[PDB]
C-alpha cells in the first residue's frame, strides 16, 4: 500500500471481500481462503499483462513515423 | 380503527 | 455468439438475465393489475391490464392478480403476458435466438411443465429449452456437491438432499407454508392491536412491512415475556398516507409460524422437523455429510435469527456428537437464479437442451423423460 | 392444486 | 426402531 499510494484499509477489506449488485441492491459477502489467493494472483497476473502492453506501447511510439504506411 | 377504515 | 436466457418464475419477483452474468438484470414482482374504476377522462391512453413495476405504481386503482400460487401457474393469459412483458420489455431480446431456461419447484403438477413447454415453443418459438429444479441450482450457487437444501420462497417450502449430484427422491418434502400466507397471518395478527388491511394493495404494504420490521426470536416463549413486559421491543413504521403505525410483539411472533404452523392451523410440522424427518429418510453413511451442510435459499430465509434458531433447534432434534452446520449467504435470495446461471452457461449442459426438432417429433409429452 | 389446496 | 429404522 504504501508502494501503491492505496489506502490500507481498503485494500485490506477487498481483498478479503467481493461485490455483487443487482440493478437496485448490492451484496458485500466473504470469500474462501483459496478464492482469495486465486484473485490476488489474478491480479498480479492483471498487473503484469497491463505493463507490458504499456512498455510495448511507448516502443512503439518510439519506432513509428509520421509518414503514412503505404504497407509493410 | 386506526388504519384501513375510519372506525 | 447466443446466451441462454435464465428465468426464474418464483412466486412473487420475477428474476431474469442473461446466462454467465452474475445478477439478474430484470427484477420484478409477478403481479398483473386490471383497473376496476370507471375511467372518466376522454383521450388518456388508459391500458387494458399492467404487469410489474406498472402495476405496483398504479396498484391504487387495480385489482392485483398473482398468476402463480404455491408455484403451480392458475391463470395462463396472465402468465403469457408476464413472459411477453420479461421477454420484450425488461430484456428487450427477441427470443427466437436465445435457448431458455426455467425453473421450478419440486413434486409439482406435470401439466405445469407440459403447459410451459407447449407455450415457449408455440408462441415464443423458443429454440430450445429447458426446466430445472429449484433446489438443485442452489447447491450451484453455493459451490457444492452435497448438502440438504432447504429453500423459501412465496408459495412452496421444499427440502431436498443431493449427495455428491445424486439426488433422493424419496426424501424431498415439501411445504405450502412459506410468505404469502404469513402475510396473510401478519394481516391477522395486526387487526388485534386495530389496523385491518382488506384490499390487495393493503396486502403489498404488509408484505412491506413484514419485510422491514419482522424478525425471528431466539425463544419464542423468553421474548413474549419481555414483549409483555416491556416497551423495548416496539418499532413504528410510516404507511404510504403519512400515518404512523406501531408494532410490538407481532413482529416477532409472525414468522414464528414458520416452525409453528399450528398458528395458521396446517397439521405439519416445522421447517426444522422436516429438515430432519428429510435427513431421517437418507441412508446412515451419508447423514453426517448433509449435517454438516445446510443451504437456506429464497427471500423467506431472510429473516434476522433465523440461522441461528434452525441451527438451535436442529442441534436439539440431532444426535448430540456431530457438527450442525447452517449455510446462509446473504446473496441466498438470488441463489437460485445464479445457480440457474451457472448451469446453462456449462458445455457438457448443451446436449441436454430440448430442441424443437425433438418437441416436433415427440410432442410436450417429451419434457418428462427429458427433464428430471 | 385440483383437489387438496385451492390452487 | 432405535438405530436404522425410525420407530
Ligand atoms: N428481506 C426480507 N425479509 C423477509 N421476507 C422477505 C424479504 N425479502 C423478500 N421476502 C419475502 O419472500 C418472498 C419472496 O421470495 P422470492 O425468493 O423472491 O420468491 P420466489 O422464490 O417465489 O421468487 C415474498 O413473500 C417476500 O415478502
Ligand atoms: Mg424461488
Amino acid at each position: 500500500c504504501d508502494l501503491m499510494g492505496v489506502d490500507y484499509e481498503e485494500m485490506a477489506h477487498w481483498l478479503c471481500h467481493r461485490k455483487l449488485a443487482t440493478a437496485t441492491e448490492t451484496y458485500i459477502k466473504p470469500i474462501s481462503k483459496l478464492h482469495a489467493i486465486n484473485a490476488r494472483d489474478a491480479l498480479a497476473k492483471h498487473i503484469y499483462a497491463n505493463l507490458f502492453n504499456w512498455i510495448v506501447d511507448h516502443v512503439n511510439k518510439a519506432l513509428h513515423s509520421t509518414v503514412k504506411q503505404h504497407s509493410f | 380503527w386506526x388504519a384501513x377504515c375510519p372506525a | 455468439e447466443t446466451t441462454a436466457l435464465v428465468c426464474d418464475n418464483g412466486s412473487g419477483l420475477v428474476k431474469a438475465g442473461f446466462a454467465g452474468d452474475d445478477a439478474p438484470r430484470a427484477v420484478f414482482p409477478s403481479i398483473v393489475g386490471r383497473p376496476r374504476h370507471q375511467g372518466v377522462m376522454v383521450g388518456m391512453g388508459q391500458k387494458d391490464s399492467y404487469v410489474g413495476d406498472e402495476a405496483q405504481s398504479k396498484r391504487g386503482i387495480l385489482t392485483l392478480k398473482y398468476p402463480i400460487e404455491h408455484g403451480i401457474i392458475t391463470n395462463w393469459d396472465d402468465m403469457e403476458k408476464i413472459w411477453h412483458h420479461t421477454f420484450y420489455n425488461e430484456l428487450r431480446v427477441a427470443p427466437e435466438e436465445h435457448p431458455t431456461l426455467l425453473t421450478e419447484a419440486p413434486l409439482n403438477p406435470k401439466a405445469n411443465r407440459e403447459k410451459m413447454t407447449q407455450i415457449m415453443f408455440e408462441t415464443f418459438n423458443v429454440p430450445a429449452m429447458y426446466v430445472a429444479i429449484q433446489a438443485v441450482l442452489s447447491l450451484y450457487a453455493s459451490g457444492r456437491t452435497t448438502g440438504i437444501v432447504l429453500d423459501s420462497g412465496d408459495g412452496v417450502t421444499h427440502n431436498v438432499p443431493i449427495y455428491e449430484g445424486y439426488a433422493l427422491p424419496h426424501a424431498i418434502m415439501r411445504l405450502d407454508l412459506a410468505g404469502r400466507d404469513l402475510t396473510d397471518y401478519l394481516m391477522k395478527i395486526l387487526t388485534e392491536r386495530g389496523y385491518s388491511f382488506v384490499t390487495t394493495a393493503e396486502r403489498e404494504i404488509v408484505r412491506d412491512i413484514k419485510e422491514k420490521l419482522c424478525y425471528v426470536a431466539l425463544d419464542f416463549e423468553n421474548e413474549m415475556a419481555t414483549a409483555a413486559s416491556s416497551s423495548s421491543l416496539e418499532k413504528s413504521y410510516e404507511l404510504p398516507d403519512g400515518q404512523v403505525i406501531t408494532i410490538g410483539n407481532e413482529r416477532f411472533r409472525c414468522p414464528e409460524t414458520l416452525f409453528q404452523p399450528s398458528f395458521i392451523g396446517m397439521e405439519s410440522a416445522g421447517i426444522h422437523e422436516t429438515t430432519y424427518n428429510s435427513i431421517m429418510k437418507c441412508d446412515i453413511d451419508i447423514r453426517k455429510d448433509l449435517y454438516a451442510n445446510n443451504v437456506m435459499s429464497g427471500g423467506t430465509t431472510m429473516y434476522p435469527g433465523i440461522a441461528d434458531r434452525m441451527q438451535k433447534e436442529i442441534t436439539a432434534l440431532a444426535p448430540s456428537t456431530m457438527k450442525i452446520k447452517i449455510i446462509a449467504p446473504p446473496e441466498r435470495k438470488y441463489s437460485v437464479w445464479i445457480g440457474g446461471s451457472i448451469l446453462a452457461s456449462l458445455s457438457t449442459f448443451q446436449q441436454m437442451w430440448i430442441t424443437k426438432q425433438e418437441y416436433d417429433e415427440a410432442g410436450p409429452s417429451i419434457v418428462h423423460r427429458k427433464c428430471f
